[PDB]
DNA sequence: ATCGATGTATATATCTGACACGTGCCTGGAGACTAGGGAGTAATCCCCTTGGCGGTTAAAACGCGGGGGACAGCGCGTACGTGCGTTTAAGCGGTGCTAGAGCTGTCTACGACCAATTGAGCGGCCTCGGCACCGGGATTCTGAT
DNA sequence: ATCAGAATCCCGGTGCCGAGGCCGCTCAATTGGTCGTAGACAGCTCTAGCACCGCTTAAACGCACGTACGCGCTGTCCCCCGCGTTTTAACCGCCAAGGGGATTACTCCCTAGTCTCCAGGCACGTGTCAGATATATACATCGAT
């Protein structure tokens, strides 16, 4: 066994600066959300827009996770619960969480 | 006609005076623009970029890198409290979160 | 298979590790996908309206940064 | 069209041994646009408040003193005053 | 001109997960 | 004259003057004040209707700022529009 | 003189309710609200016209501005109100 | 005699609309903060400005308190702690609460 | 004169916010956050008035500073 | 099961100052007309996106055990709500003062506008070295022993 | 304590491609000069904020008490995490088609601009009624009967 190795992984991911989620499913999700509501066919996405949107989404998610984890350890437990995240979204504000 | 020297030379600055004057003219912020206002704008922009580049170059030298990367900007902005207050909701591309450990430790 | 299922459990797990989370639950993998969909939809709505205002059949990174600037959480790097 | 040349000039001013990446140049360019946008918008609304159709040196000075927090506002006003009193040489 | 009939969602925000 | 050409209540001349003096653009079109008048009329009508319903619910014909606060908070989109502003003399919602 | 929007608020109030009234305090609230919303819509239209190298504020600009600024079904009613109004204005 | 008056007090205060804090100490606090930046001279205040300031102050404080009370109810107790409010400031953001 | 903000005053603000029980250290903590909030707002307002040629701080500059800050106050502006 | 006084709701009257309407005056909106350029439009081009295929290869998916983490209960203790009496400074009202907002009048220095000129900045072109990758070795902890 | 097993640190080697410097072109900044007008400035006046005084009284303060509440501990149970194995599909590399962004040129209608006229909207005044408020009554009620 290699116990307590997760902390080093956390340090690595704080050290790294690359995108965490892959490119193809996020791009397909972008195409699907596009054709889901625009009521039009064949809307093209430039290359920089995809990677920019992915970087922004990962930034928003990591901010939400660090805030939620702080308020969970404030509550008295080290496990993140979805009720805490939903509470976090409305405790941040209209522009900060939504 | 005398020598057409740049207004950044007579003002002792490095940012262009004519570009920002034309930009304020086409910016539609007001109908009239003063003469010293673009000079003031150039000076404060020069001070801001110099102020961030000081710690940027220091952190780059600390990282044993002779070339500035956007990671160093992300690490330098989140160190100064004033610049952190100014750039609070600003997200930097290819900039990871500031390395901080939790209150619970291993020993 | 739904495309939102493409956001794998290790992907959100690595997101949480970068966020500083040690232990994660089970419903996290179902709620985070929903909030990511909501956030992305709110951005993409502003972006596609920005495209539709002009005579463009395609989106670009300019509309994306316009959408994030409109929402407040601006993003640098692609403004030129 | 970018402010990249002046960025490299002031970078050579602060450090003679440090390079810079191309993405960082775009970061700096967008940052300059953002700062200029916010300062100019505040200056415009503050000049419109007092029924004055011009943006003189007072407007931008009080605008940057309103925007910039901490001890950076006093350095901004010192640089601005020094620059505008050095400009009155020609 | 029909006037919109409103309803109260479980969570205050207009966006609803479904 | 040609004031109430759009059949609305807001004046086309005042909003046109405000757009020309606000320096939002070099030139301004002609349908834009009409469109602005329509949207301002619709929003004001909605908020005054909700305030009137709240005041009728409170058995008062003189709408007080508390009634406007209830009219804004009882709806769901109005708070998303006015989340960044607040109302003077406005109490908090009855939890 | 002083510029205000009191008469138009009073007209639409008496049109939607022929009995109710608005206090003087609430009247100022409505005036400031109208000014704030008008400034928001105007700033949005200004930056959107700047983003497409256009010096004119057409009906397309204001519609796109009010759609990306007003969320919800109120936007879908407001666009119909504006289009109906401009057709009514140009129908002379 | 009236036992358990907190419930009646909350039910009354959520229906009232007048400002709670007195005017004279609030005005004195405004004067004390103002005299640190007027370069020695005294600044005058209008009758509407002080009231608007007090309205904004009580509104922001009641928002901060209700957000903090949500956070403390998430913790599982009925008493709120000052550390919880201190956390709530940075949870809402460095510009909204801080 | 910061002691004017009484213990029942902060208590009534909390009761208006819905708080049932309040610990004893809140009244020494609410004064600091209120003091820095008012410090920030009055700083911005006095800068607005220093721009103006007038020396009295009017309500227009106050709501201008609040609009810059992010919380626009109705009922007085205009 | 009746009476008192403590708290709760409503019905009445009463009075007031805030509302609404009326008048009178005027400055901003409308009407008519012009000249010019911003924008609509059509044709063309070529970059950039889409799309499809093969071949790898890290990464995702799946299963399992165990431990450590959440949670319920209980007991201990303590800190804040409640009541009572005492006290203070906020508040009403009222009066006087003047600093300073705010308006008006004047005049000029500043900024728009235009024509001519040129070099600072942009597009492109190149070339090389700082940095990424990799591989061997050197050191340094750490749980399994 | 004792160990190899990872883990980190460093180090020479290659390499490659993106950074940085150079060259040529050109259009936007600069210079000079004229025109007009927003704004600087000064003076004058009349509101409104400031200061004070004196009386009232409702709110604040303190203090004793009690009991509801934080919190530490324990014990149980379970739900993630690590680890190994299996299996997918994202990623890279390639070319090929074309859609649409982008550019250029043409024309014309729309909108700024000016003058001239007048009425919708401003300020002011003043009568009146919705609502705040005081008192009475009805109602739940809790302590004495």
């Amino acid at each position: 066994r290699r116990r307590q190795g997760w902390l080093k992984e956390i340090r690595k991911l704080q050290k790294s600066t690359h995108l965490l989620i892959r490119k193809l499913p996020f791009s397909r999700l972008a195409r699907e959300i596009c054709v889901k509501f625009t009521r039009g066919v064949d809307f093209n996405w430039q290359a920089q827009a995809l990677l920019a949107l992915q970087e922004a989404a990962e930034a928003f998610l990591v901010h939400l996770f660090e805030d939620a984890y702080l308020l969970t350890l404030h509550a008295g437990r080290v496990t993140l619960f979805p009720k805490d995240v939903q509470l976090a979204r409305r405790i941040r504000g209209l522009e900060e969480g939504l | 006609r005398a020598k057409a020297k740049s207004r950044s030379s007579r003002a002792g600055l490095q940012f262009p005076v004519g570009r920002v004057h034309r930009l304020l003219r086409k910016g539609n912020y007001a109908e009239r623009v003063g003469a010293g206002a673009p000079v003031y704008m150039a000076a404060v922009l020069e001070y801001l970029t110099a102020e961030i580049l000081e710690l940027a170059g220091n952190a780059a030298r600390d990282n044993k890198k002779t070339r500035i990367i956007p990671r160093h900007l992300q690490l330098a902005i989140r160190n100064d409290e004033e610049l952190n207050k100014l750039l609070g909701k600003v997200t930097i591309a290819q900039g990871g979160v500031l390395p901080n450990i939790q209150a619970v430790l291993l020993p | 298979r739904d495309n939102i299922q493409g956001i794998t459990k290790p992907a959100i797990r690595r997101l949480a590790r970068r966020g500083g989370v040690k232990r994660i639950s089970g419903l996290i993998y179902e709620e985070t996908r929903g909030v990511l969909k909501v956030f992305l939809e709110n951005v993409i709505r502003d972006a596609v309206t920005y495209t539709e205002h002009a005579k463009r059949k395609t989106v670009t990174a300019m509309d994306v940064v316009y959408a994030l600037k409109r929402q407040g959480r601006t993003l640098y790097g692609f403004g030129g | 069209e970018s402010y990249s040349v002046y960025v490299y000039k002031v970078l050579k001013q602060v450090h003679p041994d440090t390079g810079i990446s191309s993405k960082a140049m775009g970061i700096m360019n967008s940052f300059v646009n953002d700062i200029f946008e916010r300062i100019a918008g505040e200056a415009s609304r503050l000049a419109h408040y007092n029924k004055r159709s011009t943006i003189t040196s007072r407007e931008i000075q009080t605008a940057v003193r309103l925007l910039l927090p901490g001890e950076l506002a006093k350095h901004a006003v010192s640089e601005g005053t020094k620059a505008v009193t050095k400009y009155t040489s020609s | 001109k029909s006037r919109r009939i409103s309803r109260r969602p479980s969570d205050w925000w207009v966006v609803k997960s479904e």
